[PDB]
């Protein structure tokens, strides 16, 4: 119980060090895009930082203290929420676009591109746009992105179930201690607190949304999905 | 399968 | 200006008087269940209690100051994220169970009657048997169901003082909620653990919300079950 | 037209 042990400024190192590469699309600018091939490059994309999001969840304390059979779960229920909270971070600074890379970088009118993403744009930017807003900041960034990993599949699972919450539990704790440090008074620690977990509200709804543009993408064969993607995505169905 | 497989290589 | 005046126990209070009735099923209890009756009882009276959230809604604070158009959008979104956590509150005290109405208690063999629903009824036990776990409150309920009307359409929405207004009213509720952990006698750090453990439920009742409409939408297609007017335009406004 | 929108206006 070693994730119980923590100090918050040491809960903050471990996650800012787990932190993954950002990494580049397979983007070609020689060719126009089609509704197939930006799909292909999101997809692509998404493929590839899953290898990296699963290493990282490992780093996340507590996280390997669970069962095999738990942290496929937890990450079979979150990971687009996870990918999603790191595009809308990696788009703080650039208003109206999204940085899936640093060589994709789509605007709405792009998104247009694919059938019924552009909704889902919308959503994605709104949320970047809160991010900006509230002046979120990478530690905060990291911390909601861990309670995401050990909160989306929670519920949906009994020692190891009270284990989560307690690290949850350290979560809010380093939370408050990063507000406090950055000198947010008591009552503005607990309002930015609860403006912060309402993200994640936000959060799920656009995977949700995002799953089943993926699963209707698939399902009319427009793109071809890794296997990794492939059984992901039939998790959630 | 993969997913399972993955978490144990690292 | 009138909701950012509220104290906290004043919050409390027109929350409380706020709250709609606990409406009854038409379902008679010598009759057995079918798919399609099933479906017909839950719908029916989930529109019955649409038309009781309305006036609700308009009674929590601060949400009259919105435009015609704003408060539409807060409803179309949040509809069953508000059915959802209705349900999952007075299930609370039933153990496996999700009681509908005071003559409709189901138990998870019973969402098999309606195909894809056992699935959701797990996971409103799930919330439910969470809500039990820790002990949640009435006023903590009624303060949870404002912010998810508040806040789960609020960046779909030139008027940016809209925006803000309903992020103080947010801010407002944080602090009423606060107060009720401060008033139980919670420590500092006990309050800013439960107000995180309460938030976190609502990604939760998202989820069951977004689930729960891909299901109706699938039974309405298959034509298990004939829809009013009223639900075919709140499930319209999700595609 | 929306039911919503003459609820909303009617509410009591
Ligand atoms: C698994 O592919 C993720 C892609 C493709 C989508 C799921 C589309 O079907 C709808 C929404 C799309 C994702 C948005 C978030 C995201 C984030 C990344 O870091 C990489 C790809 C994606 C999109
Ligand atoms: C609008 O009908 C809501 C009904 C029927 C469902 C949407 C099913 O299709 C799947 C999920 C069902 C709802 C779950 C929550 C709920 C709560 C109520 O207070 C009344 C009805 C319902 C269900």
């Amino acid at each position: 119980s070693l994730a119980l042990s923590l100090t918050a400024d040491q809960m903050v190192s471990a996650l800012l060090d787990a932190e993954p590469p950002i990494l580049y699309s397979e983007y070609d600018p020689t060719r126009p895009f089609s509704e197939a091939s930006m799909m292909g490059l999101l997809t692509n994309l998404a493929d590839r930082e899953l290898v990296h999001m699963i290493n990282w969840a490992k780093r996340v304390p507590g996280f390997v203290d669970l069962t095999l059979h738990d942290q496929v779960h937890l990450l079979e229920c979150a990971w687009l929420e996870i990918l999603m909270i790191g595009l809308v971070w990696r788009s703080m600074e650039h208003p109206g676009k999204l940085l899936f890379a640093p060589n994709l970088l789509l605007d709405r009118n792009q998104g247009k591109c694919v059938e019924g993403m552009v909704e889902i744009f919308d959503m994605l930017l709104a949320t970047s746009s809160r991010f900006r807003m509230m002046n979120l900041q990478g530690e905060e960034f990291v911390c909601l992105k861990s309670i995401i990993l050990l909160n989306s599949g929670v519920y949906t699972f009994l020692e190891e179930k009270d284990h989560i919450h307690r690290v949850l539990d350290k979560i809010t704790d380093t939370l408050i201690h990063l507000m406090a440090k950055a000198g947010l008074t008591l009552q503005q620690q607990h309002q930015r607190l609860a403006q912060l977990l309402l993200i994640l509200s936000h959060i799920r709804h656009m995977s949700n949304k995002g799953m089943e543009h993926l699963y209707s993408m698939k399902c009319k064969n427009v793109v071809p999905l890794s296997d990794l993607l492939l059984e992901m995505l039939d998790a959630h169905r | 399968k993969i997913l399972h497989r993955l978490l144990q290589d690292s």
